[PDB]
């Protein structure tokens, strides 16, 4: 119940407030592949060893035999991380005379600015954590602004591997290039056994999976399984596809910048092209619980007193208060990168040909 | 010596000049410096605008007072940084300055003072 | 010349614990506001190995 439009002697009621929050992608940081790894330094090692197996041959049993087989490679690498800080500030002015949206006449407390303004930096914080598992998935770890932190293909000594589809093709053999896929990843990995304890899942965007679905080698298949009987923070009944023990789950996923340029969660770093898709295939290893080595993320601490040599946390909140009671500033942290410790399983798919 | 002696090494110069600086919620004077190529950088040495070392002569465009470790050889720094970071507006530090070769103390120390920073006197 | 300790009886040493704002460390200072004199200076005498 509050003053009508027009006159201020008769009374409207209001019925709630529309919301208007914006699309926060979380596929990647849902799906659970992404370990986190707290510690207490502003850099960590981690030691690579290598193993090497033969079948041993025959002897006799009169003679004697004879299998030395060969030692490991132990070698170590380094690792930096990407510091994020978020500044924001609560003043009287805010609350005084202002009433909450949605409501007739109460008036906003401070408790209730406080829970907004966290709300929408935790928002912040989880999706520049989405861009950056998405950035590790493509096998470069770039920060929004541009700047390189981490290039896993350069420390493992490992090539990036590229599979060009050539959708556009009307004979281009589909099945060949998913073998090709899946046999890279089986010899690549050398986690000796535990490995993809699910699909090869490929993460592509529209203009991939439209050509990839109506290639007259794939559109029998496809429509087999339009069928209702055969999980997004934003876009559910996201668009999938099974087809040669490989998933083609399509992530129409984007953020902006404080630069106002769009930065497409799917893509390659230069295509420009809109005629050509792109798409990155890596292994679901998210059910392996805490045996998931593969993908993972560091925390660090913030560089305050009493934090110092401290596990680090996946976000930082500190509370200041102003002086002579002028209102209360707000301070959130977070020291963290994503990496992969096998690159060698990150490949990206083309729509075009080489 | 075959092993009469081994010499590990020393250690570097820890990031304790800064005494007092206006804290703010962002960065206040303190200023994110692009490392100079096969340049590297220690605390307490005098900046210029660019990035680079201050040099005799050079003394008069003094910008910031380095408050990092940077190895050249890794482009990393002492914390993993990959950027110099040095004090530019006002602030106060001890009087612990990497001067190179030739370089006039007192001329440095004004144009600190200009542009606000204040040297405390440190004892030995 | 802090707060509290105007008009007082002056100590050897004063240390004093300040904190920083935002988390930033501690802050240490140390005061002494002090002349040793004598009264009689005359009954202070040098003494030199050499001659006069």
């Amino acid at each position: 119940l509050t003053n009508s439009e027009k006159s201020r002697f008769f009374l409207a009621d209001l019925t709630g407030e529309v919301q208007s929050i914006p699309n926060t992608y979380g596929y990647i940081s849902g799906l659970g592949l992404f370990r986190s790894a707290p510690q207490t330094q502003t850099t960590f090692l981690m030691d690579l060893t290598d193993w090497d197996i033969s079948l041993l041959d025959a002897v006799d049993r009169t003679s004697r035999k004879a299998e030395t087989s060969a030692p490991e490679r132990v070698r170590q690498i380094s690792f930096p991380m990407m510091y994020f800080k978020e500044v924001e500030s609560i003043t009287p002015d805010e609350i005084q005379g202002v009433r909450q949206p949605g409501t007739a006449n109460e008036l906003t407390t401070e408790a209730v600015v406080r829970a907004k303004k966290l709300m929408k930096i935790r928002t912040k914080f989880d999706i520049t954590r989405e861009f950056l598992f998405m950035q590790a998935l493509k096998g470069k770890v770039i920060d929004a602004n541009g700047v390189l932190y981490a290039d896993l293909y350069k420390q493992f000594d490992v090539t990036k591997k590229t599979i060009y589809f050539d959708l556009d093709n009307p004979n281009s053999d589909i099945d060949a290039h998913i073998e090709d896929l899946r046999m890279h990843m089986e010899d690549e990995a050398k986690t000796g056994t535990v490995i993809n304890g699910e699909e090869i899942h490929i993460v592509v965007d529209r203009t991939f999976f439209s050509k990839l679905i109506k290639h007259p080698k794939i559109r029998d298949a496809y429509l087999a399984q339009q069928t209702p009987l055969a999980t997004d923070g934003v876009q559910a009944h996201m668009n999938r596809f099974y087809y040669g023990g490989v998933v083609f789950v399509q992530y129409n996923g984007k953020f902006k910048d404080k630069r106002g340029k769009t930065h497409t969660l799917v893509s390659i770093d230069g295509v420009s092209d809109t005629n050509v898709g792109v798409g990155h295939a890596f292994p679901n290893v998210a059910m392996l619980g805490e045996a998931n080595n593969i993908f993972e993320v560091a925390y660090a601490p913030c560089p305050k007193m009493g934090y110092a040599n401290t596990l680090g946390q996946e976000l930082y909140v500190f509370e200041y208060e102003k002086d002579r009671d002028e209102g209360i500033d707000f301070e959130a942290h977070s020291y963290m990168l994503p990496y992969c410790t096998r690159p060698q399983l990150l490949v990206d798919v083309r729509s075009d040909a080489e | 010596a075959y092993q009469g002696f081994t010499k590990l090494g020393e250690r570097e110069p820890l990031n304790d000049i800064i005494l007092w600086e206006e804290i703010t919620p962002t960065g206040h004077s303190r200023k994110e410096y692009a490392p100079v190529a096969s340049t590297e950088y220690r605390v307490g040495e005098v900046l210029k605008a660019d990035g680079s070392k201050v040099a005799a002569g050079q003394e008069a465009q003094a910008d910031s007072v380095c408050i990092v470790n940077f190895y050249a050889d890794l482009q990393l720094s002492y914390h993993g940084q990959l950027k110099v970071v040095g004090i530019y507006r006002d602030a106060e530090l001890k009087d612990l300055l990497k001067l190179e070769s030739g370089v006039d103390a007192a001329a440095v120390k004004s144009a600190l003072k200009a542009k606000g920073i204040d040297f405390v006197p440190t004892g030995l």
